[PDB]
Order: structure tokens, then sequence, then C-alpha cells
């Protein structure tokens, strides 16, 4: 065998792809060069998920790079583990995005898309059998959201028995980076929600907050955010990477976790978030976790999520402490917070506890939770496409890529209703 | 020409609340180079507006005053406010002009404010 | 890979080009030479030079650009400078007739004259190069010679290459100062041409950066080298993402995709921060929102025009040198709640993010200090609208009675042409109005 | 933080403005130069001298002050000095033509025309800050330049600032000596706009200055450098708590919101302790109950009025140096009793307990020993009312025949001021004697 494929597209997700393949070498024991420095006892048996077995014990990742400009990879091999990857897996061109979502999946998205299909290929027939495909990208940009949904579509259509999660970067309108952006991000989101399994929401703006008011860094940078989201990423996966007594994946996750498959998206956090005089400082305890897992301050969302209802919470731990406080912890919590979940479906919250703790850190433990916060971002997002479409400005470049505009409407249609839908389940009465 | 003439060395960054501030041409007509916009009957937009009207009705039946698109507005901004999650500590209502001078982005520590 | 094709066309255009390549040369630390002699100390130049010049199997550097004037004067007088040992007397074409601002003379019986030359040479130039993205051609409106053969060919240097960006730079008559007479005559031809015929243009004049200069850098006889300075770092600053990397690539398309809003309006206003000396870099601490807000000052503006007049549609932000992200997202935070600053009613929010880790270097001998960090911006607004405006009433006054016009009678050309610019111009300008009526 | 922004008006507020930054600078050790270059022998310096001056990367400081004038010879004498590499001179605003004693064209015809300038100076100074809480506005009543100028400055700093303070330091003329003819001319129209556009005025002169020099410091030749350095002791004083701590800081809406009781009695009568030469500071011991009692000797006010005929409404008291709470409380349970001292029937007490443990310093070649302790007090009297009242009485006698106001006419304004001043001062006055009077 059970492997692991993970799939690469974007500058920024090029980058917290490789910070993320640093920080679980650094976990795992392995050195720049390629060989094995490790001491652990579970770093070798289940070490194949994410590596190959070679000769001399040199362990080789497992991820293809995507990407249109020739740019991201020289900077990512030069790295001090960018030289340990597989160049053959840097399928780049030559012309450039432009920040554009038609012109990237049409031009850039025809000739280049085969080669980095023979490859995944290949990869997938090396191995005996897989469960899923993991790809972080941004739809920020025409390189990671212009074909990576054209690669999940792909591969559901080739391989439909497979898992398809993705950390795609949602947009905000207070810290942007491209003027057509909200174009890209409801052309994406069809997508999305059309061909997609399950999607974890990114935000940056958010992450910055909570590094600023908590952590009280100096000069916060992207190192900080792909240092955040890599341990995210580890604390998901350590479910599969690192056994313990109740054991959970990916596949379980996606299914007790998602009530509709139009409904797919989530909020990520892990608990941990101090600053680093406070390291010194504290108690590691069963109910400061819980706090910190349930409040609106330590969670990485741009928005509130006591706006509307709880409706899945998986509270993954990761260490040696108890089962008993858990149940007591999530009972009390459901009994005194009562307006905050839905009512009509009681025990929403699953317990996972993984009995490994991870390198460098005793304590432990990440939030997966689908809760009603969304919303505002999907009706914002409505509202700033219903305006943009109107008098049609920065169409003339998408209409000259030869694609329609038809495709506009029928991705705000699409939306509307899926707002719609939100929002009236978000009042889950009990009946009439 | 006049007031680069009259003053010498000026430009046109010499802005001030004067009386000569040439944001007084909008100033005598706003309606000039502006077009009316009454509430029109675009379907597009009807498709929600319609659900929102209903919503609206529905609210003042229960309370028994006329409302209006912008007076619903208000009405359920209030009612969020007084819901309790008002959202004073984060981006999600606070000004932009009000992270950078916070004690929290003091991050040179108070050691050496303690020596000083 | 990212690899241009550099015009000059003029006199101005090839002072232009000559301080942009002396500018690239010792900011690489390239010597006069066009080989590395540096074996004792070096200096740097470990770097990615193949995005201007060209390696040789002798380790010599060839510049990749185009030197061409109607008058032999400028050629000879930069054939017997200390840099005529860096590029080839074959990018140099000289002339035995010129225009010297005339349009006629230059478009119909001067320029159609040398044009198969210039042509082989930008093909040979284009072949000798893998990956082209766009020109930088360098001319000048009042100019007759960055007048009528910048026109000309750029007209079949469209009609040849339809993926290939063109760009656009040269000098905007001043309405306050001028040089010469017949200046909007030779304007209200080019501006037609370089509006149906490219997809961006530039525009500056000479009154703002003396303005600009006696303010800050506080000089009483000023000179074209400064100019030059100037016109140069603005360049070597918009093309600063492709010699270098960096956190955020700005390459040329990524920035010209979206400078573009309409076909008819391609009107950027550019400036550049912070134009200061030597002492007025010494005790001024430099942060980024201070520079950004100076930024949208019209003193600090290239161009005589109030912001405030009109508003803004499209903004394009870049930067270069040691910048810190979070200055940058308070600087936007800051200039999106500015009631000053005003936009439409449509674009909530418009810039880009181009982080370079390259420092800009100095010159010795130059005006310019020692800056941590520089920014450029462009933006679109329609409050510039005005010195089409003001050209066109010259156009209109100067028109009416056919003042200086049996000259180009003479020459041959039809009268019509001056009826269809004035039209033509009349439409952009309505077309601009319209845009900038809001809701 | 607690940050302020001084200004200094005419030659006078200009050489008060000097006088304060040597101070500041040599009582926290901060060189000439601008940096620190004392790596052999440290003397200081290790404290928060963020509150008036800057600090750069670079490990420089930026004094944060407006010095304006309309006459460009102080301006000129200021930058030939030992100072000039300390502040910049866009700082320092010359002129062309100045009033030079006279409120008409420094209020109309000189002072409307550089405006717009300084209002950006101080905008980008305030922008540079973070905490602001008022001003330190450094101007003078006989001059025209620090009235006119002064006071249609402080008209849109008010109406453009309302929730920072608005302080106010100027010279008196005294009713015995003066400098010029048309002093009256000037305070009778400055008053009117220091009371009903300001929030507070300190009122000081110069023949007490004289006199408690001759008396004390025993000087048979002063000069304006002794006069300078008491008004910048009593400048540090005034604003100790601010740049240090100690056991009660008092800052300055501290005591700035009780040293006024109503908004049309806002002049307190300041008073430094001690004033005493090298030889007056040997052989006397100094304790608090003394310095204390001869606070309210009318010998050592700075205002020529006798506290006895008229009451004490508000007072506030300051200390710097090493000073015992208990010696304090001794001397206010003295002065409490004290059948001398008046106070109205209403305000039983009311003070302010300001503790600074950095005792003040001394200055190479001055004429201020070294004093353990100082102590300063602002309280308000009905018994200087009294200046006002010769200040109309002379205003009135020049009036009555209209001697030196026809050039005020000319210049153009409205001769109604006039009145207008005379019965806002009437109405003062007449205000102030209710005050007065108790049940």
């Amino acid at each position: 065998m059970r492997e692991i494929v993970h799939l690469q597209a974007g500058q920024c997700g090029n980058q917290i792809g490789a910070k993320f393949w640093e920080v679980i070498s650094d976990e795992h024991g392995i050195d720049p060069t390629g060989t094995y420095h490790g001491d652990s006892d579970l770093q070798l048996e289940r070490i194949n998920v994410y590596y190959n077995e070679a000769t001399g014990g040199k362990y080789v990742p497992r991820a293809v790079l995507v990407d249109l400009e020739p740019g991201t990879m020289d900077s990512v091999r030069s790295g001090p583990f960018g030289q340990i990857f597989r160049p053959d897996n840097f399928v780049f061109g030559q012309s450039g995005a432009g920040n554009n979502w038609a012109k990237g999946h049409y031009t850039e998205g025809a000739e280049l898309v085969d080669s980095v299909l023979d490859v995944v290929r290949k990869e997938a027939e090396s191995c005996d059998c897989l469960q899923g495909f993991q790809l972080t990208h941004s739809l920020g940009g025409g390189t990671g959201s212009g074909m990576g949904t054209l690669l999940i579509s792909k591969i559901r259509e080739e391989y439909p028995d497979r898992i398809m999660n993705t950390f795609s970067v949602v947009p905000s309108p207070k810290v942007s980076d491209t003027v057509v952006e909200p174009y890209n991000a409801t052309l994406s989101v069809h997508q999305l929600v059309e061909n997609t399994d399950e999607t974890y929401c990114i935000d940056n703006e958010a992450l910055y907050d909570i590094c600023f008011r908590t952590l009280k860094l100096t000069t916060p940078t992207y190192g900080d955010l792909n240092h955040l989201v890599s341990a995210t990423m580890s604390g998901v996966t350590t479910c599969l990477r690192f056994p313990g007594q109740l054991n959970a994946d990916l596949r379980k996750l996606a299914v007790n976790m998602v009530p509709f498959p139009r409904l797919h998206f989530f909020m990520p956090g892990f608990a941990p978030l101090t600053s680093r005089g406070s390291q010194q400082y504290r108690a590691l305890t069963v109910p400061e976790l819980t706090q910190q897992m349930f409040d609106a301050k330590n969670m990485m969302a741009a928005c509130d999520p006591r706006h509307g209802r709880y409706l899945t919470v998986a509270a993954v731990f990761r260490g040696r402490m108890s089962m008993k406080e858990v149940d007591e912890q999530m009972l009390n919590v459901q009994n005194k917070n009562s307006s905050y979940f839905v009512e009509w479906i009681p025990n929403n919250v699953k317990t996972a506890v993984c009995d490994i703790p991870p390198r460098g850190l005793k304590m432990s433990a990440t939030f997966i939770g689908n809760s009603t916060a969304i919303q505002e971002l999907f009706k914002r997002i409505s509202e700033q496409f219903t305006a943009m479409f109107r008098r049609k400005a920065f169409l003339h470049w998408y209409t000259g890529e030869g694609m329609d505009e038809m495709e506009f409407t029928e991705a705000e249609s699409n939306m509307n209703d899926l707002v719609s839908e939100y929002q009236q389940y978000q009042d889950a009465t009990a009946e009439e | 020409l006049k007031h680069s003439n009259k003053k010498g060395n000026a430009f046109i960054e010499h802005y001030d609340p004067k009386e000569y501030d040439p944001f007084y041409m909008s100033k005598e007509d706003p309606n000039f180079l502006k077009v009316i916009m009454p509430p029109f009957r675009d379907p597009l937009k009807k498709a929600q507006y319609d659900q929102d009207d209903e919503k609206r009705t529905l609210l003042q039946c229960e309370t028994g005053k006329i409302y209006t698109m912008k007076e619903f507005k208000e009405i359920e901004k209030a009612q969020l406010h007084s819901r309790f999650p008002s959202i004073s500590n984060s981006r999600q209502s606070m000004t932009p002009n009000g992270w950078l001078k916070v004690p929290m982005s003091y991050i040179e520590s108070e050691f050496c404010k303690k020596s000083r | 890979m990212r690899e241009c094709i550099s015009i000059h066309v003029g006199q101005a255009g090839v002072q232009i080009g000559n301080a942009c390549w002396e500018l690239y040369c010792l900011e690489h630390g390239i010597q006069p030479d066009g080989q590395m002699p540096s074996d004792k100390t070096i200096g740097g130049g470990d770097d990615s030079f193949n995005t201007f010049f060209s390696e040789t199997g002798a380790g010599k550097h060839v510049p990749r650009a185009v030197f061409v004037d109607l008058e032999p004067t400028v050629v000879d007088e930069v054939r017997t400078g200390t840099y005529r040992q860096l590029f080839h007397p074959e990018q140099l074409i000289t002339g035995k007739e010129d225009a010297a601002n005339n349009y006629a003379r230059g478009h119909y019986t001067i320029g159609k004259e040398i044009v198969d030359l210039v042509l082989d040479r930008i093909r040979k130039l284009a072949d000798l190069c893998t990956g082209l993205q766009g020109f930088l051609i360098f001319h000048s409106f009042g100019g007759g010679t960055g007048s009528g053969f910048a026109s000309l060919l750029m007209e079949r240097l469209s009609v040849d290459y339809g993926k290939k960006s063109k760009l656009e730079f040269a000098i905007y008559p001043a309405p306050q100062v001028s040089t010469a007479v017949v200046e909007p005559y030779n304007s209200i031809l080019t501006t037609h041409t370089t509006l149906e015929h490219s997809d961006c243009a530039f525009m500056v004049d000479n009154e703002a950066i003396y303005d600009i200069c006696r303010r800050n850098l506080d000089i009483e006889r000023p000179t074209y080298t400064n100019l030059n300075r100037l016109i140069g770092q603005i360049v070597s600053s918009i093309t600063a993402s492709l010699r270098f990397d960096g956190a955020l690539n700005v390459d040329l398309t990524e920035f010209q995709t979206n400078l573009v809003p309409y076909p008819r309006i391609h009107f950027p206003l550019a400036t550049y921060a912070p134009v200061i000396s030597a002492e007025k870099a010494y005790h001024e601490q430099l942060s980024v929102a201070e520079i950004t807000n100076a930024c949208f000052e019209p003193a600090n503006q290239m161009v005589k025009c109030d912001p405030r007049h009109g508003k803004y549609m499209a903004c394009c932000m870049l930067y270069r040198g040691d910048v810190v992200p979070k200055d940058v997202n308070a600087a936007i935070a800051t200039i999106k709640t500015k009631r000053t600053i005003q936009f439409v009613d449509w674009c909530p929010t418009g810039f880009k993010v181009g982080i370079n880790y390259q420092p800009p270097t100095v010159v010795p001998g130059g005006d310019l200090a020692k800056v941590q960090r520089a920014v450029c911006m462009l933006s679109n607004t329609t409050a510039i609208a005005e010195a089409w405006a003001r050209l066109d009433h010259k156009f209109d006054l100067m028109y009416a009675k056919r003042a200086f016009v049996h000259w180009y009678v003479g020459e041959g050309m039809e009268e019509g042409e001056f009826s269809e610019a004035r039209e033509d111009l009349a439409a952009l300008e309505k077309d601009y109005e319209e845009v900038g009526v809001d809701s």
C-alpha cells in the first residue's frame, strides 16, 4: 504494498511539496545524500509508502513535479534536498501560464500533458497496489489550478477506484495576488465539486495572523507557512505512516466526514501554536489541547465557524495519553456547546490517537473538521464574480484563447446552486 | 498653468484642503458623468432576489414592519452583531491599520525594554 | 529562454540603448573588452547573462540589440567611444540622408530605402536566439527618424510576428517646454500607428524629469546623462525578474497580460522610486509603505497629470531589492483604504508582487546612491487623457490654416491622413471618457 | 508610544528649539554627529530615546521637529553651526519675505504662500510616528512671524487633529520693558486665536528672568543663552516622565486634563526651582519644603503678579531628582495651613505627585550647577488676569486715534477685528473676575 503517489503543481505547490519532503526526511532520518541515517523502529517497515526500494538502501522520492515555467525547477533543485529527487519527474514547458487558467489548460495543457500522464502511469504500474494520489497545488495561478484539475480528471477517469485528495489554496479579497484570480477560482471550483473526492482549504492571510498573534515572529515569510502546512499534512498522514492502537486512513476519513459528495471541503488545523519563549512554560494535557482545537483563534480559517453549525469533526491525536479524556471532553463539549453543531446528528466527533509521537515534539494533534464557515467565502466569491461578469472586464484574453463565455454562465449557475444548498442545509431543523 | 506660475515652484502634489482643490469640478455636480441606477428587473440577479425577498417578507410577517432590501440588510447585520459572534480580535472586522501598532507586533523581547 | 532583442532608432534611442547596455555591463561586472580579464580578484559575473548577452566559444559577450539611425553623426559619435570593442560594426547602420523631425521623407523617401538590411539583421538576431518573448523598441515622437522609420518598421514587425510581444518606449512632447515646432505633426501620425498596430506603449516627458531632479537631486545644471540613467534604471527594474529570480518571478508576459485591459487603452503610467541623490539617501530611513505612498504622488509621476482628476482601472506593482512581504501587505492594506486615491466602483483590487533578491547596483560617477531596495509601479488611469487632448487642440489650431504642410504635400502623401488621424484620436478620447465614467 | 512633535516658529522659537535639542543630546549622551562613536569609554545612552529621537537601521538619530521661519537669515545662522550634521535641511524652510513684527503680511500675503509645504512636512512626520499625544509649538507674540504664521498654522492643525493635545509656548510683552512698539497690536489678535482655538497656553516674559538671574545668579551682563537655557530646563522638567519613568508617571494628558478647569481659563503659572548658579549650590542645604515654599514666592515667578491679589483654583506640581515622599507630604501639610497663600472656599486640595528617578544633568559652560533634585509647579490663579488688563488698556489708548493702523488697512483686513478682539478680551476678563469671586 500500500503506497501513495504524490503529485506536484504550481510554484507554491512545488515549494510546499519540497518543504514537506524535507520535513518528512528529517523526521524519518534521511540524509540529503539519499541514504538512511535514522535510529527509530517504525521508520524502516512502512517507509516504502513515499519512497521506493533501490540498491544500497538509497530510498528515492515518489513525486511528479508539474510546472509550466523552467525557473521553478532551478530554484527547488538548488536547495539542500533538491539533489535527491528524480529529475525525470520535472516535466516543464517553455511558455509561461501568465496566470491564465483557460490558456494554460488549452495551449500548455495539450502537448505537455502526455509526458506527465506517461510518467504517472509508469509509477502506478511500478507498484503492486495503490490507495490514492496526493496533489498539493494552489488556485493562485495558471500552473497549479490550470493543470491540477485536468490531471485529477484524467486520473479519476483512468483509475476511478482511488483517493482524490488535495490541499489547494483558497483566495482572499484582503490578500490578493492575481487580478483575474476570482475567474480562476470560479473555473476551478466547478472541477473540484465535479471531479474531486475531497479538498482541504488553505489560506495565507489566516496563517499570517496566526503566526503574528500567537507565534510572535520577527520576520514571518513563506517558509514558515510551508513548515506549518507540512506539519499539518504530516499529522494527517501519520494515521497510515505510523500505525498505533486506533489507526485510520484517508478513505475512511473521506467517507465518514463527507455527508454529501457536493460538499467535500474541510478545515485543517494544528494544536500547539505557541511563541518561542512560551515553549519552556507550558502544561501538556488533554483539556488544553481540546480548547486549542475547538477555539476559533487557533484555526487557520479566514472566517468564523461560530456563524454556522458543526457538521463533521475528526480529532486525530499523535502521542501517548489515554482514551477516556477524549470522549469525556467531546461529550461535555457537545453538552455545553449545543448551539454549535447539528442537533439532528449526535456524536459528530471522531476519536483517533497515534501511539507513535512525532520527531522533535512529544505531544501533537491536528484538527480535521468540516464546520459551517466556508459559506461566507463562497458567497463573497459569487458576489465578486457576478460583478466581474456583469460588464466583462478582463475577458478578451479568454475569448481570444478560443473558449466561449457560456462556461462562466454554467459555472456561476453551479455556484449559486451550491451556495443555496449550503445555506438551506445550514439550518438543519429537526422537523417542520 | 496659473498655479504653476503663481506658486512658481509648485506641482499638483501640493494638495491640501484648499479652495483651489481641483476635485471641485466633480463637487459642482456629482450627477455629471453619472447614470441613475433604479432597481432593475434583471432575471439573473432576480434568481437570488426572489429568495431574498421571500426571506424579507417572512421576516416582516414575523415582525410586522415594512422593510426594503437595504433595511433588511442592516436588520440582519445588527442581528448578527447582537448574536454574539462580533469578532473583535481577528481580521474579519478589524481595520487594516490595526495590526502593526499592537504589542503583539513588539516581537523585540521585553528583556531590552527591561534594560532600558 | 527568456531572451529579447532591443531596437534603438534615432539619436535618443541610440543613447538610451547605450545607457542601458553600460548599466547592464557594470551591474553584472561585464568588462568593456568583451572577455573576463579579472583573473586576480573576482568581482562577480557568475549569473544567467544569456538574457541579453551571448556566450561564444572563446568566452566573449556579444550584445543583442539594433542600432539604426538615418544620420551617421550619432553612429560616428558612438564609434569613437570607449565601448567600440564591445558591439559589432554591422549592428550600427549609417545613412546618407536623414529625417530630422520630418515624417514625410523618413517614411517614404528615406526609410523605405533601407528595409531589407535591417530585416535581414533582425531575422539573423532572432535565429541566433532560442526563446523570444518581446521587443524593446526605443525611439521618439519628436525625432523624425524615431517616428517615420519606427512606424514603418514596426508595421512589418507586427505583420511578421503576431505571437511576440511588441513594446514601445519613446518621449512625449511636453505642453510647456519643447525642442522643435513640428513635433505634433509627427506625433499625430505616430500615435495612430502605435495604437492600431501595437499592444502596449509607454509615454514619458522631460519636464517631469527636470522637476523631480531639481526637487530631490537638487541640481542647477541638468544633463541628458542623468535622464538616460533614470530611463535605464526604469527599464532594468521592469525587466528584473528576467535576468534573475526571486520569490515571485514576474516575466514580460505575466505583467503585460494584465497591463492591457482593452485593445484601445494600453498606456500605463510609469513611476520609478526612490529618485534620490547620495546625500538624500543617508539620513532618511527607507521602508516600503512610505515609498509606495510616494509612488502615487503626482510630483513623482513621469507625466504631468493629476491622478485625482480621474481614477484607476488597473495597476501593476513591481519591486527590486531586500523587500519583506509583510511590508507590502501593510502598504496594500493602507492604500486600499485611502480616500484620496480614486478608483472605479468596478475593480476592488489589482496589483502584482514581484520580489527580487538582487538589489539594484550603483554607478561610479553617477548621482544615485546605495539603496537597499527599489520599486516601480505601472497603473492605468483615465486622467492621463489630457495630454492627447492638448495635442489634439494643438493639431487643430495648427491645421486650420495648414502651417508647414506644403512640404509634406510636396514630398507626397494624402492630406486626408490628417483627418483620419484627428478622427481616430477623437474616437480614442471618446472611448477613454466612456471608460472613465462610472455607474 | 509617548511621542510628540515640536513646532518652532520665529527666531525665538528656533533658538528655543536649538537649546532644547542640545540639552536633550547632552543629557542623553547623544553625540553631535548622530551616531554612537563612543566605542572606548561609554558614558550612557541606553534608555528610551524614541520619545524625541528616531533609530535608523544604521544607528542614526533623526530629530523630529519643525523649524520654520519667514526670514532666511535665522535658518542661515543655524545651518552654519556645529550641529548642522544632526538635523536635515528639508526641515529648515527658508523664505523670501518675512513679517518681522507684523501680523498683516505674515497672516495674509506671506504666511498663506507656504502652507502646503509645511502641511506635507508635518503629515510626513506624523506618519513616521506611531503614538502621538500633543505638540510643542514654540513662537512669540512680539514676532510677527511667530504670531501670524503661528495662528494660521494652529488653526488648521486644530481643524485637522481634534483628539490630540495642542500646547502653546511664547513670550509676553513686559509692561515695563519691550523690544518693539507694535507688540500689543500682534498680541491682541494672537490671544483671540490662542484662546478660542487652543486648549492650553503658557505665558512668560524676560524681565522676570532678568530679575531672577541678577538676584540669584548675580550676573551684570545677561545674554539670551541663559534665557533659552532656563526655558529648556522648564521644558525638560515638564516632559520628564515621558522620556523616563519613576514612582508615579505623569503624562501630558495626565496633567493637562486637570490643568484646564474651564475652556476659557487655561493659562497656568509656571515656576522653576531651584534657579541658582554654581556658588549658590554648594553651601546651601537643599530640601523639598524650602523649595516648595520658595515656589509660591512672587520673586521666583516668571510673571509679575502678586499672588496675594487673587487666589488659586488649580495647582499642578512636578518633581525631578532624588525626592522622598515624606518630604512632599510634610510640604503639603505645611502649605495647606499657611495663611499667606490664598485659595477659594471651593477647592480644599488638588495637586499631582511626579516622582522621577533621573536627576537633572548639567552642561559644560552653562551656569547651572549639579543639584540632586528639582521641582516645577503649574498653578491657576486669577491674580494673573491683571496682565491682560494693561494689555487692553494699552490697546485702547493706542486705538483711540488709530496709531499705526493705516498700514494694516492697506495690507487689507477688516477693521472690526480690533473691536472683536477687544470685546472678547473684555468678556474673558469678566469671566475671570466672576470665577475669582467666591460665594
